[PDB]
């Protein structure tokens, strides 16, 4: 539970570094491994003959990526510790450092190395207005700024009731709650269970 | 990633089918938004990354 | 077998637990568990970075290594 | 190795190396290592085995089946003639399955060989595949699991009757 | 089954844990945990049990409205992430009876001491049964409580499966 | 609320037995009584030999003399040919392209 | 310190 | 062709060897996890040679090495596709699995 | 087990109900059979339709994984109510409201996707132009049949 | 606070059950009688479970009664679904057979069946 | 073990984990700055985007209203 | 999407239709219009095994780039200039499509401006 | 690796940080109500403090019985299989 983490930025310096690099790569920080795919993908979608709603939903999801990436870093690494009193924090195993280290090097350079070696199989689109070229970087930045505002408001001495949008997000839209009870119930009672025609 | 890889294998067919392109476009768009919305309030670190 | 630190060093003064105690005193209440939380705001846990400070970890030497690289690249090519 | 006419290939056209860099090609040196450490010892082992095979050389043959009268020449219920005609029809049915497999293998090899130009360059293989499939379908398709020469003939005569009627109306 | 006092205390613990899941930060939790304690102390001396029951009933509806939809759970508590994680490694002690003699030969000292426990169990059993028999009212027990051993040299009735249960981290 | 005196006694007697049992789960010193850089380069040398060299010998022999002797078992995409290339097999010279306008 | 691990018989 | 095809298959065969050794009791249980991790790392190395060959000239091939079953006019062979997608994905999967192991 | 300890036919009289309740280790005021019909429940108790996940997890059950005690009557549909299957636990949001919000979300998304399909985004460009009669031969056009010319002009 | 609406798959919490707080004395008596039955069965089980000399299975009549009742008695079960699927498949296959006869169903490469 | 747990206190750290962590954080920022210096067009735009309103009627072949 | 607001919210009759463009004759308004020149022959693109979608009017630069890459291996940072030349050609090709859309748009507005007056008379 | 003395020290450490208890009168056998004068609401907070300290839950049925430090130490040792 991230609510029982906190204050790990210095206690786990190497895990911290890998966590920050991975979060920046995931959010499409320029020239990290994630940028060499996502950045081209958002430009390809922006400039295609495409469903307009699907395009908008994809950009909002890109913004939301910055938010839950921030949420991990803020609650896991920043602030004061919220874990129990007996501190057994230790990341100094060579198998742990070396395994993460290789993936860290991959997360910095793999996209660049792969991008420049694969042969082109399409005509990449490179002409577009400035607001379609930088859309991914902007909405990602906006998602980070908003994520900070939301996270820092958790410190204020104000207690809030839950909204309906908050409960929807927390319980995953109720899809598991509704479907994983109803559908098993129907099938399982299907067999272990009146028509006069059959009675004859 | 096997699901995506399956469709990549068959791009020579899907690239000539606008109908399938539209279906996978909308299916992916609702998936990317809906699951990113769910991650905004998860507290388990593994479920967030999931 | 294990020596716990002396318990008398855990004090809420100088910590955001002091701020909570002032607000509670305004309503006549008092917090009897404050010293049990005090270790989380003291010692090596006292000053954590901000989010922007966390993202900028390593930027200082990354920049210094960068400035050298592009100064070196100028000299290599200028000649 | 195999009959090049039954399984044709075009003449290979490799381009000669045309380097435009000073760096050594790691593939070139790996090829030398593979030839020395892998191919050479492997070849020696095979050459030893080939010597033993030469000392003991013996043959096997491809069975030749005499043609026998087919089901059209069999009197009704004359089982002795129907049996020989029926066994022959089954043998040809298994041969036609393999003829279609040969043509399908030509089509598949062409598609891989021609790369991104396969739609244009594999037309002849595609057309030949289309024809043999059509002929195979006419002969054998829809006969059912209990197929026989009799049912194959009944299907052909039905097709011939529809073809005669269509020309008659034409 | 639960008394009014027990129901109040269970709500107080439950509300604090859900309050803690909302606040997250310790200073924020400490502040609001004190306000919540104050509300419970506002009616600690209510003597009218009809009013006291209504206060409890209304507090439960208030809790249901304001509970965290995803409250913190200790990892090994029911519904936690580590709950039942080590059940696959827990093996009952009677399996050692079926070990081949060659396997038993690798731990001669452990199996010597094991025989002393089996002997202790055998020689205690008749007393345990007879103690329960003479302490049980005619119509069988009315509760699941078990008695302690009364004499010296006696073991409390029905002790074997409690004393020899698998360790919580058995491997 | 709190343990009754009979509850305290039963808990005490079980904890004493339970702690004695847990102590007896400790192995004695003799248990279990079992029946009867240059290093690094050698370990990785023997591993490469038995797990890379030997299998590649088998696979190459299998491919060279059993798989590639049958039609269409291994099919390469034919090499790309570009203007100005020389074909090894025939010595053919592929002509260059027309003149590019300008840009 | 080493503790005995209770396992089902593996001999058979 | 012979180096490319041979090394494409050793990569896959190399990964099945720790499974063979376990299922036939002929390995050292002391550090089977190290043995498995070493096999992955060597498979990554051998897989980078076919990938390099593809990056160089776009060399692609299909290996249909074993005729398993023929159902009338459907012939089923064990067939491996060493193409753009296989050449690029396998080293990435092996490199990442090497870290995870 | 004997024959008087096994399930029997639906209980007719109060005396049979008392006997049935005793056979099932139930208190007679708690015993209630399924309504008589053709299903074939007999005198088996009708127990509350609740999941085993709802039982107290800290109590010392004889079967902790099932949360059952030895001898207690098993729900008719227990195999459906094991902790691996159907859950009837209370939920922080009312069932009917959960259905409205879930259905509403999916219904809204489907509508908007259809709207987005009817008003697609695109850039202000003309069709991409290809040479050689729109690549007639490369796309597998019949070499012998003549394609209509496709002429593209500069601009 | 909007009231809790129980459902078949979402039951009413005990803390919101009005019967949970309005305990009488004949409800206490019923609770005491339920615990007596549970305790009586707990003792019976434990006297066998703890017996050092027992090796086997403690037969549970409740489990035998459950399986016995569940195995007795040997629209989705009658002719309804069979008729529905018959008309679905008969209709589909009639349409297909008509197209094949008119030469309007594409079977260009269909030679496996 | 090599690291000993502490009660209510910041944990003990090694020099190696801190130095390596700082090295790879600095490497990340060097790589970003270096790439942005050389490939800023990958981020901001490769080619100018024309203003179609500035194209003349002569170069688009738009005849006058009287034709 | 600026043009999208005009078409979906304003008058669609004077906006181009991307699925049916062009609707005016190519030479209309152009006295003497040149054809588009293709540098690479069909055989050259066939032997180079270019992807069909790449066999456009810029294919000669792609062929030059693809040859450079094969020759410069293992130096995967080479051929930057060849890549830019192909990229810049594709940008010029795209700008021409932008001009076609604008030409279609201005011809449609010219059509309306005619129809108004003739309507007025 | 918890030890009996280790559990005892941490249990008493938490109580010495509770402002409602005089740290000099406290002992392993002090009764929270009959010696230290606390009430049942205070005892609930103490159990929650112990749950936080050792990182596991004590169910309300068991928790309400733990009325002195020794009983808490004994409860924790039994749950963690601490015998020395
Ligand atoms: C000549 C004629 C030849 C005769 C046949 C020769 C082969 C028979 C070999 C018998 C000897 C095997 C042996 O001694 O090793 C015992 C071997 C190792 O013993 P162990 O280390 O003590 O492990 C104990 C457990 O049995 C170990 O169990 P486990 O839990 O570790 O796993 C065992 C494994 C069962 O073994 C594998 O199936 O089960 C699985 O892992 C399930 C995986 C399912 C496969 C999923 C992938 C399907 C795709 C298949 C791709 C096929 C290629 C195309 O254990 C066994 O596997 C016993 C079952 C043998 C089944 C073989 C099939
Ligand atoms: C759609 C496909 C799905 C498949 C599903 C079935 C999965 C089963 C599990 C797969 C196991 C891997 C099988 C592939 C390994 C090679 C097997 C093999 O070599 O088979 C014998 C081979 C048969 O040759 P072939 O004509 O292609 O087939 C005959 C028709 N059945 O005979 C030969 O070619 C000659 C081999 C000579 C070997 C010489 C080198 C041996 C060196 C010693 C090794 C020890
Ligand atoms: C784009 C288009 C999208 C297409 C969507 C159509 C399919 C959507 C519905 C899928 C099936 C939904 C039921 C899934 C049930 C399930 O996932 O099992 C989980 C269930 C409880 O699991 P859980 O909620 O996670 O709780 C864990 C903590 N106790 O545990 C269980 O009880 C399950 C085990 C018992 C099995 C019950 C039978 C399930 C029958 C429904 C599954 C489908 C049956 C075949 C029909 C599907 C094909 C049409
Ligand atoms: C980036 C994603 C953008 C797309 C977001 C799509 C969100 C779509 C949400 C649609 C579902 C809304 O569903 C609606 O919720 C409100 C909230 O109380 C309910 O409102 C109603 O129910 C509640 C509770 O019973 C009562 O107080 C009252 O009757 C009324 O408020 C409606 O009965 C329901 O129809
Ligand atoms: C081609 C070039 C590629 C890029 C190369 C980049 C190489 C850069 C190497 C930098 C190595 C720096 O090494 C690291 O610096 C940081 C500076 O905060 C030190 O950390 C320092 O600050 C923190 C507090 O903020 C404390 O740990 C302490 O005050 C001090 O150690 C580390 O003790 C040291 O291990």
């Amino acid at each position: 539970d991230i609510r029982k983490m906190g204050g790990l930025f210095k206690a786990m310096p190497f895990t911290t570094t890998a966590l920050i690099v991975g979060s920046l790569a995931l959010t499409g920080m320029p020239f990290l491994t994630g940028f060499y795919s996502k950045d081209l993908i958002i430009e390809a979608a922006n400039t295609s003959y495409t469903n307009a709603w699907a395009l908008l939903m994809t950009l909002i999801a890109t913004s939301f990526t910055a938010i839950y990436s921030t949420r991990i870093i803020f609650f896991a690494l920043l602030g004061q510790p919220r874990f129990p009193t007996l501190v057994n924090i230790n990341e100094n195993n060579p198998l742990l450092i070396n395994s993460i280290k290789r993936l860290l090097i991959g997360s910095l350079f793999a996209g660049y190395i792969i991008s420049n070696n694969i042969p082109p199989t399409t005509i990449p689109q490179m002409t577009m207005p400035y607001y379609l070229k930088t859309t991914a970087l902007i909405v990602t930045i906006l998602g980070f700024i908003l994520a900070l505002e939301i996270s820092n408001m958790t410190k204020n001495l104000k207690y809030h009731y839950p909204s309906n949008a908050f409960k929807f997000s927390t319980l995953l839209g109720y899809f598991p709650t509704i479907m994983h009870r109803l559908a098993p119930y129907m099938n399982l009672s299907m067999s272990q269970k009146s028509s006069l025609l059959d009675l004859i | 990633v096997a699901g995506i890889f399956l469709l990549i294998r068959f791009y020579p067919l899907t690239e000539n089918n606008k109908y399938i392109q539209s279906i996978t476009l909308c299916l992916g768009a609702i998936t990317t938004l809906f699951t990113a919305m769910c991650a905004l309030t998860q507290n388990d670190i593994k479920k967030i990354i999931a | 077998k294990m020596e716990l630190p002396d318990y008398k060093q855990w004090k809420i003064e100088g910590t955001p637990l002091e701020t909570v105690q002032e607000k509670l005193a305004a309503r006549g209440l008092r917090d009897p568990w404050g010293r049990n939380e005090a270790w989380r705001y003291m010692g090596g846990f006292a000053n954590n970075v901000s989010f922007v400070g966390a993202l900028l970890k390593g930027f200082k030497w990354g920049f210094a290594a960068f400035v050298v690289a592009i100064g070196a690249e100028y000299y290599l090519e200028s000649q | 190795s195999w009959d090049k006419d039954v399984y044709p290939e075009p003449p290979r056209r490799t381009p000669a190396p045309s380097p435009q860099t000073s760096l050594p090609n790691p593939i070139t040196y790996l090829t030398k290592a593979f030839d020395l450490l892998v191919d050479r010892p492997v070849t020696l082992v095979r050459e030893f085995i080939e010597r033993q095979h030469a000392k003991n050389k013996y043959y096997y043959y491809h069975r030749e089946f005499r043609r026998v009268p087919d089901i059209t020449e069999c009197q009704e219920k004359d089982v002795l003639c129907m049996f020989e005609a029926e066994m022959q029809w089954r043998r040809d049915y298994k041969v036609d399955q393999e003829i279609v497999n040969i043509i399908q293998e030509r089509l598949k090899a062409c598609q891989q060989r021609e790369g991104e130009s396969h739609r244009q360059n594999c037309a002849k293989e595609l057309e030949q595949f289309t024809q043999v499939v059509k002929a195979y379908q006419d002969r054998y398709h829809d006969l059912g699991a209990h197929y026989s020469a009799r049912k194959c003939l009944a299907k052909q005569k039905q097709r011939m009757l529809a073809e005669r009627k269509a020309a008659k109306e034409a | 089954y639960l008394t009014h006092q027990q129901k109040v205390l269970r709500l107080y613990k439950r509300a604090l844990r859900h309050l803690e899941s909302w606040c997250i930060h310790r200073d924020k939790y400490r502040y609001f945990a004190c306000l919540l304690r104050a509300r419970f102390d506002e009616h600690k001396n209510e003597k009218d049990m009809v009013k006291a029951t209504q206060l409890l009933r209304e507090a439960e509806e208030e809790f249901w409205h304001g509970q965290h939809p995803q409250p913190y759970i200790f990892p090994e508590s029911p519904g936690g992430t580590s709950y039942e994680r080590y059940e696959c490694y827990k093996v009952p002690e009677w399996c050692l009876d079926d070990w081949h003699p060659s396997e038993k030969a690798m731990y001669p000292d452990y199996f010597a001491k094991r025989e002393q426990w089996k002997k202790l169990r055998r020689e205690s059993w008749e007393r345990e049964v007879k103690q329960l028999q003479e302490e049980t009212p005619v119509g069988g027990p009315r509760t699941e409580a078990l008695p302690p051993a009364r004499k010296q040299g006696d073991l409390p009735p029905l002790w074997w499966h409690i004393v020899t249960r698998p360790r919580e981290r058995p491997m | 609320s709190g343990y009754t005196p009979e509850e305290k006694l039963r808990l005490q007697q079980l904890r004493e037995l339970r702690r004695r049992w847990l102590k007896d789960q400790e192995l004695s010193p003799r248990e279990p009584v079992l029946p009867p850089v240059i290093y690094k380069t050698y370990r990785h040398s023997i591993f490469a030999f038995t797990h890379v060299l030997i299998p590649v010998w088998i696979i190459h022999y299998y491919l060279k003399y059993h798989v590639t002797t049958k039609p269409y078992t291994i099919v390469e995409k034919k090499p790309r040919i570009f203007p100005g290339d020389t074909i090894l097999e025939t010595g053919e010279v592929i002509p260059p392209m027309k003149e590019f306008p300008d840009q | 310190k080493r503790l005995f691990i209770i396992k089902p018989s593996g001999f058979y | 062709m012979n180096m490319f095809s041979s090394l494409s298959l050793v990569t896959l065969l190399l990964l099945t060897m720790p499974i063979m050794m376990m299922s036939f009791n002929t390995y050292k249980p002391s550090n089977y996890p190290l043995y498995v991790k070493t096999a992955i790392s060597y498979a990554f190395i051998t897989s980078m040679i076919p990938t390099m060959m593809f990056i160089h000239s776009g060399q692609e091939l299909i290996i249909s090495n074993w005729h398993w079953l023929t159902i009338q006019t459907l012939k089923l062979s064990l067939s491996f596709k060493m193409d753009y997608f296989s050449m690029m994905f396998i080293p990435v999967a092996l490199f990442v699995t090497w870290s995870i192991m | 087990i004997t024959k008087d300890m096994l399930p029997g036919p639906y209980p007719k009289t109060p005396e049979e109900r008392a006997a049935a309740a005793k056979k099932y280790n139930m208190r007679v005021e708690d015993y209630e059979p399924y309504p008589d019909d053709g299903t074939g429940y007999g005198d088996y108790p009708k127990l509350p339709d609740r999941s085993q996940q709802e039982r107290d997890p800290w109590y010392d059950w004889d079967h902790p994984d099932l949360r059952l005690n030895w001898g207690e009557p098993m729900h008719w549909d227990l195999d459906m109510y094991i902790r691996n299957r159907v859950d009837t636990s209370p939920t922080p949001v009312n069932w009917n409201l959960m259905c409205k919000h879930l259905f509403g979300f999916v219904a809204f998304m489907l509508f908007m996707f259809w709207v987005g399909e009817t008003y697609p985004a695109y850039q202000p460009v003309g069709p991409k132009q290809y040479p050689y009669n729109n690549l007639y031969l490369e796309r597998g056009g019949d070499p012998n049949k003549e394609p209509e010319p496709v002429v593209h002009y500069e601009i | 606070f909007p009231k809790y609406e129980a459902s078949r798959l979402s039951s009413l919490p005990t803390t919101l059950d009005p019967a949970e707080y309005d305990i009488s004395s004949e409800t206490r008596k019923a609770q005491a009688e339920r615990l007596a039955i549970r305790s009586r069965l707990k003792r019976e089980y434990q006297l066998q479970y703890y017996d050092p000399s027992r090796r086997g299975v403690i037969e549970d009549p409740a489990l035998v009664r459950w399986t016995y009742a569940r195995s007795a008695n040997i629209a989705l079960f009658g002719i309804g679904p069979l008729v529905f699927w018959y008309y679905v498949f008969k209709t589909d296959r009639d349409r297909k057979e008509k197209l094949i006869q008119e030469g309007k169903l594409d079977r260009t490469f269909n030679i496996s069946y | 073990a090599h690291i000993e747990p502490r009660y209510r206190q910041f944990p003990q750290l090694t020099r190696s984990q801190v130095i390596q962590a700082e090295f790879f954080s600095a490497t990340m920022w060097f790589w970003i700055l270096w790439r942005f210096w050389h490939d800023s067009d990958a981020v901001l735009g490769h080619f100018p985007y024309p203003d179609p309103s500035q194209w003349t009627d002569e170069e688009l072949g738009i005849p006058p209203d009287d034709e | 999407g600026a043009h999208l607001a005009r078409r979906y919210l304003g008058d669609a009759s004077v906006e181009p239709d991307p699925l049916r463009m062009p609707t005016f004759p190519p030479d209309y308004g152009f006295p003497e219009r040149k054809e588009r020149e293709m540098v690479a022959t069909q055989q050259e693109m066939n032997d180079a095994q270019l992807v069909l979608q790449q066999r456009d009017y810029c294919a000669h630069y792609l062929i030059r780039f693809l040859k450079c890459k094969r020759d410069s291996f293992p130096n995967f940072l080479a051929c930057k200039h060849e890549r830019h030349d192909w990229d810049y050609c594709e940008h010029l090709d795209y700008v021409k499509r932008m001009k076609e859309f604008e030409r279609e748009r201005r011809l449609l507005q010219r059509k309306k401006r005619r129809e108004q007056r003739e309507a007025d008379m | 690796p918890l030890t009996l003395e280790g559990i005892k020290d941490r249990v008493l450490y938490v109580l010495k940080l509770y402002d409602k208890i005089d740290p000099e009168k406290l002992s392993v056998n002090s009764h929270f109500m009959k010696d230290l004068g606390l009430d049942s609401l205070d005892q609930v907070e103490i159990i929650m403090a112990m749950e936080d300290e050792f990182g596991f839950e004590i169910p309300d049925i068991d928790a309400e019985k733990l009325m002195c430090p020794q009983e808490i130490v004994d409860y924790i040792a039994d749950k963690k299989d601490v015998y020395e």
